[PDB]
């Protein structure tokens, strides 16, 4: 149940919007605290839209 | 032994004759080589210079230019002492008394340190012959080299105040356990100053031209830090090495002089000799015949020659 002047105020769509989604991939290393010689080659990838 | 005697000069307090009996195996600093000598230059009143008594760094400098001697046999007429500097030619291994809180090891070099302990003053008093006696404390030599660096640096903090009064005391020692507290009462300046200068002047010559190339590998040190055990334990937490991390400077003349090999020579010449130029020379080594691996506090350990 949504009346006229609610969706009439959908006029404000012109101000902000979003174009499309984008997969973000920025990986990481072990921390200061587990970063040793064998773990220096270690990477962990994380994906998100 | 090349026998040297010290007679009992004048009178006896009758229990104090027994006090000379339980000093068998101790050390007398007599500033000579004599066939007979009075007991006046023996005691700490002779250790006292003109007007003033030495500090525990000055007593190091006072034990510098005198000669240690081993109590061998105690007569009521004389005391036969064997001149450590020469007459250590003993296959009989003339015996010493350990007067020290540390149970030592077998095989330690033993160097002599003035009494600086909180509870082992070694103060025995003679009142018929008005003299005061401080016996030196025989100790193992790495533990001996852990002490002399503390007491000079404690007197380095006697030059500059600046910091708040809560200083690290330099007064907690570590041998396998065994928390040791020593005495911090007086720090004479000239005993600190002349000891400080040779710490400066030797560290001058211990740097050379090819030494400078090693300084480039200071960030190379911490690269081994997070990838092994040995290095990370070698790298101290209270070190400037972890603090200084936060280059050939070409000047290359001739390049056939072995510049890196020549660096480790003169560094070892003066920075390699820092324990013995500040403190006394070790000439006493732990050597028990029965296979006993340690020597108790108060025991009579057999003594062999220079390490």
């Amino acid at each position: 149940v949504v009346d006229g002047p609610a969706m009439l105020t959908l006029q404000v769509l012109a101000h902000n919007m979003a174009e499309r989604t984008t997969a973000l991939l920025c990986s990481a290393a072990p921390d200061a605290g587990a970063n040793t010689a064998s773990t220096a080659n270690m990477r962990i990838f994380d994906g998100a839209l | 032994c090349f026998e040297a005697d010290i007679a009992i000069p004048s009178g006896i307090s009758r229990p104090d004759a027994a006090a000379l009996q339980r000093c068998e195996g101790r050390v007398v600093f007599l500033p000579t080589i004599r066939r007979q000598l009075a007991l006046a230059d023996v005691a700490h009143e002779s250790f006292v210079s003109g007007g003033v008594s030495p500090d525990t760094l000055g007593l190091l400098l006072a034990y510098r230019r005198r000669f240690p001697a081993v109590i061998t046999r105690v007569l009521p007429t004389r005391i036969v002492a064997c001149p450590v500097d020469l007459g250590l030619t003993h296959a009989g291994t003339v015996n010493l008394r350990n007067t020290s809180p540390v149970d030592l090891c077998n095989g330690d070099p033993v160097s002599l340190v003035p009494p600086v302990f909180e509870g082992q003053a070694t103060d025995v008093r003679l009142e018929s012959l008005d003299l005061t006696l401080r016996f030196p404390v025989p100790l193992p030599t790495p533990l001996a080299r852990e002490i002399v660096a503390r007491l000079v640096a404690r007197g380095i903090r006697d030059l500059n105040p600046r910091t708040p009064g809560e200083l690290p005391d330099l007064n907690v020692l570590y041998y396998n356990g065994a928390r040791l507290s020593l005495v911090a009462d007086v720090q004479q300046l000239a005993s600190v100053n002349t000891e400080l200068r040779s710490l400066v002047l030797n560290m001058v010559y211990s740097i050379t031209e090819g030494t400078t190339l090693i300084l480039t590998l200071i960030p190379r040190l911490l690269a081994l830090s997070a990838q092994d055990g040995y290095v990370n334990a070698l790298l101290q937490m209270q070190s400037v090495t972890r603090e200084a991390a936060q280059a050939p400077m070409l000047m290359q003349d001739g390049e056939r002089r072995l510049p890196l090999y020549e660096a480790l020579v003169a560094w070892l010449a003066h920075a390699g000799q820092l324990g013995d130029i500040l403190a006394l020379a070790p000439a006493v080594r732990v050597c028990t015949f029965d296979g006993a691996a340690v020597v108790q506090s108060g025991d009579m350990a057999p003594v062999i020659r220079y390490p």
